[PDB]
């Protein structure tokens, strides 16, 4: 949004118990993805990688292995309880890079302020042929 | 190709010998075919009646053109 | 994550502690020799029991104690190729490439002097 | 009784009926005919 | 608490929504465009809880459907009793049961199929019928054709009964979700009423009906000379005559001296000598034992009475340490899912139709029903088809409840909950289990052909070479052939023929005999657990994964049934628990294929043939000792020695097998087009099909679509498994009728 | 000329054992090979 | 990666972006198309090729399209 | 006596063929009662085996070494040795029958396109519309080819939906 926020570690975890589809070496090799959210009482939620667990009256904070499942648990929140979480990933280094709400508006909308990239300016189905990019390097697509 | 040059009716083609140590006595002596002294298999890809008719007769005449097949690869 | 009672019990833990793999105490070498020896010495077993010379009394052992020391050299050889295209790149000495080198070079001494160490007790 | 033959012009009904017409006509040839093979009036 | 609630009409019996098929779904309400519509009308037409989220709804439309089964059951079996009645030789078969083949199909003869109506014996021609019919109704004390065409009307009358009575308890009188919800008054009822009442009329049936009929029988006297049933039932002369007990006139049940009745109901345990069934009397004394036994359960719940137990604190009390919230929120489960309780109701069916097929062939309860070697093969292969195919339809709504009934909110620390949190855990435990067994047992089998071929046969694990025997079963079959001499005393012989004895025959033929268990049998045993443990790997990674996964982690938003999640992450075909379900029907079809051919063999080498005076000589002789422990021994001794009779069955009244054969194996291999390939490749088929229709100008209003990537798969699947069925079932009966 | 009659004791080994052996250690090392 | 194109037949419909499982879409001004809204892919490094913006882009043909190849551990969909 | 093939009737595996079969009918027939269903049953299945092998004698049917007839398919060579019933004539029948339900298919294809939601009269046939256009489709061919005379049987590559090349 305005300033990009910056993660906590010491926000509390949502009572849980222990998970198995959680981090794996993974987790302490490359990046991993921390979402957090702000919950206004506490409440029952299902995890994309095991049961169920209850969020604390505050802050909430998990981690995850994969974006996907951050994108996962970030759209459920949204559409059952309207929660708009956040989620950024941490390089083993602890490089901390802000993902999901990258102009804070979500991507839904527009905002006005974002350059649009990797955009075609022809119809589809007017590319040239790969007879026409070959020995190359260009795929047909990527002009 | 002796034997079979000098019989082409009943004697079976070898194509190459067996030396398998997981082979049984009982396998052994099951595979010795077309009087041979251990165990072979009986040629099927018909490479005996080709060189039958193109004149090879002498087990030197193949040692020769194997080598110089070797020479040429 | 998930704690259980078996894993998190502290009979497991003191016995995986004083393993050689997790001891931490000592030099490769000398866990290799103990893993090889160890081995190795189960290793026999199989060997000296139902291989295809077991109906004949005598060559059965020894016949099973080269298969042995065989499937030794293979693992060792094996250990060797993997320590060397592992670790070829950037505390344990063990997670090392020469640490794992010497590791191996452990584990084949041991797994001959257990397959040595067989062959006398299956003699006796 | 016009939902009811709207039902019966229903896809699956009239090709059961067109099923039943068509392997009675055949049965009752064979039966009349016994085994014909060639064609000789 | 407990009382009917019932609505009053609230669906008009009317034909306007017979004309639109599309109805029960507001996607399917708008007509159709493309040609998977049509498919999807017969895909989504019992989806009741996609149609609407209301479960009163969903449950009377259950009832209504349950109702419908039950009327095209007792339509099919009074079709069954009505063919016993006029086109069968039940009549003849009666007279000389072990000469006369039972035969109940009889054909028209149109185009030369009339050679199919065989010489069955008795001086009739038809189909040699496997179902056992006949025995059933021998048991039952059926006599004369009449007695089948009553009981052909009664279940005419009772199925259009059902049929009136699923209309009125849908569109008259549709019972409330409360009336549903009231599981402890449905479980009582069901024991006392559905089991217990049933049990103890099938013992007054056998009682005072069918166990005269088998004594006279079993005496050698004319059926025709047989006194009715309810000569038996009125008059008490002859009843005293037969047991003279029945001279007491009820005195012995009142004044609890019941050892009086111990000359009609008997403790004989074993096989009856004159017939090679069960005894009558020890059937009786069944019925009447799990009558009382559920007549007592059907009083252990609370209905409206105060007394009784309550399931719901049953559920909740039962928590361990090691389990945290022990089967809390199972009870909100079980009341408001239909698929939890469709999972439990299927498993527990199918384990049970196992069990039937077990304790039947080892136990043959009917008249001259172990002579007939045919009728006891179909059976135990339908039995164990019929619980295979429950087990994994279990599985399968058991993942439709993992995805759609599943609430987070009432499995917070519940048993569900741990489960799906160590599902990681389960799953590569199963396949490591699954993969030892695997190794184990079938490169135990590679192990021996390999020997066999190499020319070791000492190296071989077999029965003369290395002695891997059963000795669990054999200590096993030894201590239960002991148990009438010391754990159970008052059996007059063993509880069956199969732990030990002597050899039973009936007519020449050995109706029982002991059963030895060697290294083969425990090789194909271990072989079954492993299959079966393969089969349960799968479809429980459907269960579990379900909702989400390391690879998917929002499975559960892409429904139950959906054909993949794109070429993404490498591929995430075949990836829903639909998917899993389709993968593991292959696997339950090759167990229980591997299983029948197990029980075949085995029966045809060790137990069934013809008894001489030098001794039994069986039918193969007894080669699995010797043959079933390797792979060529099957391809060979059992799939090669066999199969002759189906394949020279041409010009004979088994040629229909020998086409049904044929038709199986064409099926089977047309199964594998739809196995294999996709979607894309059919679609532009079909749109060159599409563009030579519309140069002729027959292009359908309707457009042609390939069949989904879902659909597909049901189609391979559905024809695989009908090409093996059928090929197993022509096989073995063909062979079992011709050699039997 | 003709091979020696220990050839089959020999050769055969050496390819069904120690040739591939090599093979696959020289494989392994260049899959795993890292700049 | 994989790599995300976007043509002019987009009509802005926000569809391809509700139905991205790990937000590789995105919405930018425009003036090609009655909603006044482009689909973008700035995020193209964390898209996995899983098809789901095309099965829910409602033109004929497909405004965005998705083209496998170069498999990372973040397109490969790996918790490991 | 073409192909090397001799006629049915004096051919002698074709005679040997209904010996046997008659020979296997009297064995199946003589463990049954003359006065039983199943004796009546089998009278008449060898009455249709003897009328089935008079009708395929004397009536041009050939068998070669088998006793088994053959069917010879190339016209004019049937046609002068009397085989022309054999294939020529049904192969006839049958494509008038196949024009006749390609015919009907196609009335019913067009006549119900010309009306709102044709979808629902495909899946709901109109049954008086499907009879008229049966017992209407007895000319199929003359319609036909009045349709490829005036090329409305024929779409024109303009209005045909096409793919991409
Ligand atoms: C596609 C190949 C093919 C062909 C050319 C034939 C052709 C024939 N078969 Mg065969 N048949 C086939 C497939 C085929 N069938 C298949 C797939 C099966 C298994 C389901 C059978 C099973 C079968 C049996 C069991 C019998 C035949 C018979 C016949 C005759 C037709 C009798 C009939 O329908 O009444 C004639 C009907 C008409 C002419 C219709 C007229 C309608 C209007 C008037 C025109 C004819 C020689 C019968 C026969 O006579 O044997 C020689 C016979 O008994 N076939
Ligand atoms: C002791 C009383 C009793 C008995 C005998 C039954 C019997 C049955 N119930 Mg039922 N049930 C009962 C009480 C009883 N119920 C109560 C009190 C409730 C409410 C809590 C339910 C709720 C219930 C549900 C929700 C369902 C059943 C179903 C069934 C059938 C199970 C299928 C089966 O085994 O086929 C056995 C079949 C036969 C033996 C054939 C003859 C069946 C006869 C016609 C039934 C006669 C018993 C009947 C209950 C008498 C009262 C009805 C009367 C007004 C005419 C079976 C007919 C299932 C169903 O719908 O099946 C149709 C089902 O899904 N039951
Ligand atoms: C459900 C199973 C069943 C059934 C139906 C029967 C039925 C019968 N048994 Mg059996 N029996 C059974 C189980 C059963 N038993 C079991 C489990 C045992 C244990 C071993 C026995 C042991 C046994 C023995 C040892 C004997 C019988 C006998 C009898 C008969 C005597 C009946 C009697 O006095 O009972 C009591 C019956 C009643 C009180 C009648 C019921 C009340 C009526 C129906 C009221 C009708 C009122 C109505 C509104 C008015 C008429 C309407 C009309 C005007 C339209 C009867 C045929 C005896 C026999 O055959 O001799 C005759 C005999 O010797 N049975
Ligand atoms: C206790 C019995 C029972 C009951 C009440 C249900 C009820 C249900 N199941 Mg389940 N199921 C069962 C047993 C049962 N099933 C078993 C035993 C299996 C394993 C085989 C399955 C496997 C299964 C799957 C995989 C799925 C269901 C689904 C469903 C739902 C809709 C079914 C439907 O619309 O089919 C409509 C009817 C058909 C599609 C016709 C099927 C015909 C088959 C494919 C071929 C028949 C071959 C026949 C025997 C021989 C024909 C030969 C030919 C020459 C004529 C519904 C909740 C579906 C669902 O969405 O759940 C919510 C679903 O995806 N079930
Ligand atoms: C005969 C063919 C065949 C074989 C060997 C396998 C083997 C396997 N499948 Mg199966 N499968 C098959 C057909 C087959 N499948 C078909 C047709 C289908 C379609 C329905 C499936 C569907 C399927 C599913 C759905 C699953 C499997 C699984 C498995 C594994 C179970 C491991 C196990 O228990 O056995 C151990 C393996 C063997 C006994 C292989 C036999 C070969 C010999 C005995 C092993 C040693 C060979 C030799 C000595 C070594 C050579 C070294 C070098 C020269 C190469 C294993 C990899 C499961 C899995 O992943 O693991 C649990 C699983 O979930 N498969
Ligand atoms: C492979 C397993 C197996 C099977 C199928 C059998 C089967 C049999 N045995 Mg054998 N037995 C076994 C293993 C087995 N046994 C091992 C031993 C050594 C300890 C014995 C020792 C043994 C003796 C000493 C005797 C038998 C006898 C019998 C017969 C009757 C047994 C009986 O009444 O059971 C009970 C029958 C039932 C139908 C009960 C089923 C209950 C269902 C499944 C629900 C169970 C739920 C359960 C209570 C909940 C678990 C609670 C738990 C958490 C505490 C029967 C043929 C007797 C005999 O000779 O036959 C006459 C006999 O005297 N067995
Ligand atoms: C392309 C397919 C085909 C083939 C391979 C044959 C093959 C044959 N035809 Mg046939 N023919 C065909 C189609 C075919 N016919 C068609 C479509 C017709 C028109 C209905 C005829 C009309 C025809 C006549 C009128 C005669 C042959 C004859 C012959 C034979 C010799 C032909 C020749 O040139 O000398 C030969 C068996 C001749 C024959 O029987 O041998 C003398 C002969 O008299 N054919
Ligand atoms: C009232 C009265 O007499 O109704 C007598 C009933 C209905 O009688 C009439 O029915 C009409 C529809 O056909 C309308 O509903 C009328 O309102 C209704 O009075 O007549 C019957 O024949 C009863 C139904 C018999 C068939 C039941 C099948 C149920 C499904 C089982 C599968
Ligand atoms: C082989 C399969 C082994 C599974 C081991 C875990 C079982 C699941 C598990 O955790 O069970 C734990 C269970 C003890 O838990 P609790 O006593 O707390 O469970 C009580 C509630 O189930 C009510 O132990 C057993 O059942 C012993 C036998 C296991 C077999
Ligand atoms: C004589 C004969 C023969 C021969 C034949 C021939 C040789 C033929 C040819 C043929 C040809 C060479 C053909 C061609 C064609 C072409 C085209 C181009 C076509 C077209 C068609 C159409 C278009 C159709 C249509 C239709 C339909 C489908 C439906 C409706 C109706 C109609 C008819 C219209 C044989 C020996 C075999 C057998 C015997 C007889
Ligand atoms: C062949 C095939 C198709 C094409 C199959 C289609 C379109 C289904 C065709 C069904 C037909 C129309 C059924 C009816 C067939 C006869 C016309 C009906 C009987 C006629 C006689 C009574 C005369 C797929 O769509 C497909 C999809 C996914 C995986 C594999 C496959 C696959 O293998
Ligand atoms: S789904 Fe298609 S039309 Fe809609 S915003 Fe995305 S690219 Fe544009």
């Amino acid at each position: 949004p305005w300033k990009q926020p910056e993660l906590d570690p010491d926000t509390p975890s949502p009572i849980f118990g222990g998970s198995t589809g959680g981090l794996l070496r993974k987790a302490q090799v490359e990046e991993f993805y921390v979402t957090t959210w702000e919950s206004p009482k506490e409440q029952i939620f299902e995890m994309p990688t095991g049961g169920a667990a209850i969020m604390r009256k505050g802050p909430n904070l998990l981690k995850f292995a994969r974006k996907e499942q951050c994108l996962a648990l970030t759209t459920q929140l949204r559409t059952k309880f309207k929660m708009t979480p956040c989620f950024y990933r941490v390089y083993a280094d602890g490089k901390v890079e802000y993902l999901h709400p990258k102009d804070g508006v979500y991507p839904e909308k527009v905002n006005a302020g974002r350059v649009g990239v990797n955009q075609n300016m022809r119809s589809i189905g007017e590319n040239v042929d790969p007879i026409k990019v070959k020995f190359t390097g260009s795929q047909p697509f990527t002009i | 190709f002796e034997q079979w040059v000098t019989d082409p009716i009943h004697v079976r083609p070898i194509a190459h010998a067996i030396w398998d140590p997981h082979f049984g006595q009982p396998a052994v002596e099951a595979f010795t075919r077309g009087g041979a002294s251990g165990p072979v298999n009986i040629a099927t890809s018909g490479v005996y009646q080709w060189w039958y008719t193109i004149g090879l007769r002498s087990n030197q005449e193949l040692y020769v053109s194997s080598v110089f097949l070797a020479l040429v690869s | 994550m998930l704690e259980t009672p078996v894993t998190s019990a502290p009979i497991v833990a003191n016995y995986l502690s004083n393993l050689p793999a997790y001891r931490t105490g000592v030099a490769p070498n000398l866990r290799g020799v103990e893993i090889g020896l160890a081995h190795g010495f189960l290793l026999a077993g199989p060997f000296i029991k139902l291989g295809p010379l077991r109906n004949v009394p005598g060559a059965a052992e020894v016949v099973g104690c080269m298969s042995a020391a065989g499937l030794v050299l293979i693992l060792a050889l094996c250990l060797s190729l993997y320590g060397n295209a592992a670790f070829q790149s950037t505390q344990d000495p063990l997670m090392s490439s020469e640490g794992w080198a010497k590791f191996a070079g452990g584990f084949t001494v041991g797994g001959l002097s257990g397959v040595a160490w067989a062959y006398v007790l299956t003699q006796v | 009784m016009k939902d009811f033959t709207t039902y019966l012009s229903t896809a699956p009904v009239v090709g059961l009926g067109w099923a039943i017409f068509t392997s009675g006509l055949l049965i009752e040839i064979n039966r009349f005919f016994p085994d014909p093979l060639v064609f000789s009036f | 608490k407990v009382k009917i609630a019932v609505d009053r009409n609230p669906v008009e019996t009317n034909f306007e929504k017979w004309a639109k098929p599309g109805h029960f779904s507001r996607a399917l309400a708008k007509g159709p465009n493309t040609t998977t519509w049509i498919w999807n009308l017969h895909a989504d037409a019992h989806d009741f809880d996609n149609h609407t989220s209301d479960l009163e709804e969903i449950s009377r439309k259950v009832f209504s459907a349950h109702f419908g089964q039950l009327g095209i059951i007792l339509i099919w079996l009074s079709g069954m009793y009505f063919h016993g009645a006029r086109f069968s030789n039940y009549e003849g078969w009666l007279s000389d049961p072990t000469h006369i083949k039972p035969s109940a199909q009889v054909v028209w003869p149109i185009v030369g199929q009339e050679i199919l109506n065989g010489d069955v014996g008795g001086g009739f021609q038809g189909i040699q019928i496997t179902s056992g019919f006949f025995q059933l109704w021998r048991a039952s004390g059926i006599t004369s054709e009449l007695q089948l065409y009553s009981t052909a009307i009664g279940g005419l009358v009772l199925a259009a009964a059902c049929f009136f009575a699923g209309w009125f308890h849908y569109h008259k009188a549709a019972p409330k979700l409360e009336w549903f919800q009231n599981v402890e008054s449905m479980l009582n009822h069901h024991l006392a009423g559905l089991l217990g009442l049933g049990s103890l009329a099938w013992a007054g049936h056998q009682i005072h009906v069918s166990l005269p009929v088998n004594k006279l029988l079993d005496a050698g006297v004319d059926p025709k000379e047989i006194p009715l049933p309810h000569e038996f039932l009125l008059n008490q002369s002859i009843i005293a005559d037969l047991y003279p007990s029945f001279s007491k006139g009820l005195a012995p049940f009142f004044t609890l001296n019941w050892a009086e009745y111990s000359d009609f109901l008997t403790f004989k345990g074993g096989l009856n000598p004159v017939t090679g069934g069960l005894w009558l009397s020890d059937t009786a004394h069944h019925h009447l034992a799990i009558a009382v036994l559920f007549l007592v359960a059907g009083h252990q719940y609370r209905t409206n009475w105060g007394i009784g137990h309550s399931i719901k604190d049953i559920l909740e009390s039962h928590k361990g340490p090691f389990t945290g919230n022990g089967h809390a929120g199972l009870y909100e489960i079980l009341t408001t899912s239909w698929h939890a309780q469709l999972a439990i109701n299927l498993a527990l069916f199918g384990s049970l139709s196992i069990i039937v097929a077990h304790h039947m062939y080892a136990m043959p309860p009917y008249p001259y029903l172990a002579t007939d070697y045919g009728t006891q093969l179909s059976l135990f292969t339908h039995h164990m088809w019929i619980g295979g195919f429950c087990v994994v339809g279990a599985g399968a709504h058991a993942a439709i409840f993992m995805v759609r009934d599943y609430d987070p909110t009432n499995n917070y620390n519940n048993l569900l909950d741990r489960v799906i949190r160590h599902r990681d855990a389960i799953i590569s435990h199963l396949n490591w289990v699954s993969i030892f067994l695997g190794f184990h047992s079938f490169g135990l089998y590679i192990h021996n052909d390999t020997m066999s071929a190499l020319g070791r046969p000492q190296d071989m694990f077999s029965d003369t070479a290395i002695q891997l025997q059963p000795v669990f079963a054999q200590w096993i079959q030894n201590t239960h052939f002991t148990a009438p001499q010391l754990t159970a005393p008052n059996a007059l012989a063993a509880t069956s023929l199969t732990w030990g004895g002597d050899v039973v025959a009936v007519g020449g033929k050995v109706a029982m005999m002991p059963i030895a268990l060697g290294t083969s049998d425990f090789l194909v045993h271990h072989i079954h657990a492993f299959t079966i443990h393969v089969t349960v790997l799968i479809l429980l990674k459907g269960v579990l994964f379900a909702r989400s996964s390391r690879l998917i982690p929002d499975k559960a938003n892409l429904g139950f049934r959906f054909p993949c999640d794109g070429p993404g992450r490498g591929g995430t075909c075949q990836v829903s628990a639909w998917d899993h379900v389709f993968l593991g029907l292959f696997w339950m079809y090759n167990s229980l294929s591997i299983v029948i051919f197990h029980f075949s063999w085995k029966m045809q080498s060790d137990v069934w043939g013809t008894v001489t005076d030098s001794g039994v000589s069986h039918i193969t002789g007894g080669n699995f000792a010797q043959s079933a422990n390797t792979i060529n021994g099957w391809l060979r001794d059992f799939l090669w020695a066999q199969s002759s009779q189906v394949i020279q069955s041409y010009g004979s009244a088994l040629s229909a097998y020998g086409l049904m054969f044929l038709g199986a194996h064409f099926v089977w291999a047309f199964s594998l087009m739809f196995l294999f390939s996709g979607r894309g490749y059919w679609q532009e088929l079909i749109e060159s099909i599409v563009w030579a229709h519309n140069k002729l100008r027959v292009a359908p209003s309707i457009q042609p679509r390939a069949l989904s990537i879902t659909q597909g798969r049901a189609v391979g699947v559905a024809h695989y498994l009908l090409g093996g069925i059928a090929t197993t079932w022509s096989f073995f009966l063909a062979r079992i009728i011709a050699v039997g | 000329f003709v091979p020696p009659a220990w050839a089959p004791s020999l050769f055969v080994p050496l390819t069904g054992l120690v040739l591939p052996a090599i093979g696959m250690a020289w494989a392994f090392t260049y899959i795993q090979k890292e700049k | 990666a994989h790599v995300v194109k976007i043509y002019d037949t987009c009509i802005g419909c926000t569809q391809c972006v509700r139905a991205c499982p790990l937000d590789v879409l995105e919405m930018v001004p425009w003036d090609g198309c009655k909603a006044a809204q482009m689909a973008s892919s700035p995020r193209t490094e964390d898209c996995v090729g899983c098809k789901r913006c095309e099965t829910a882009c409602p033109t004929d043909f497909l405004s965005v399209r998705v083209y496998l190849g170069n498999e990372s551990t973040r397109s490969l969909g790996l918790a490991y | 006596d073409v192909a090397g093939l001799t006629p049915c009737s004096e051919s002698k595996a074709y005679n040997k063929l209904e010996r046997k079969e008659l020979k296997t009918l009297e064995k199946r027939l003589k463990k049954y009662e003359p006065g039983s269903a199943p004796y009546l049953a089998l009278q008449a299945t060898k009455e249709r085996t003897q009328n089935r092998f008079k009708n395929y004698a004397k009536a041009g049917l050939l068998c070669g070494n088998d006793g088994l007839p053959h069917l010879i398919s190339d016209p004019g060579l049937a046609l002068r040795f009397n085989h022309a019933g054999e294939v020529f004539i049904p192969t006839f029948g049958f494509l008038y029958v196949a024009g006749y339900i390609g015919h009907v298919g196609r009335q019913y294809i067009i006549k119900s396109k010309e009306d709102a939601k044709p979808t629902d009269k495909e899946i709901i046939l109109d049954v008086p519309l499907a009879l008229q256009l049966a017992f209407q489709g007895w000319a199929w061919p003359l319609a036909a080819i009045q349709e490829l005379r005036n090329g409305s049987l024929l779409e024109k590559d303009e209005n045909i939906t096409v793919s991409p090349r």
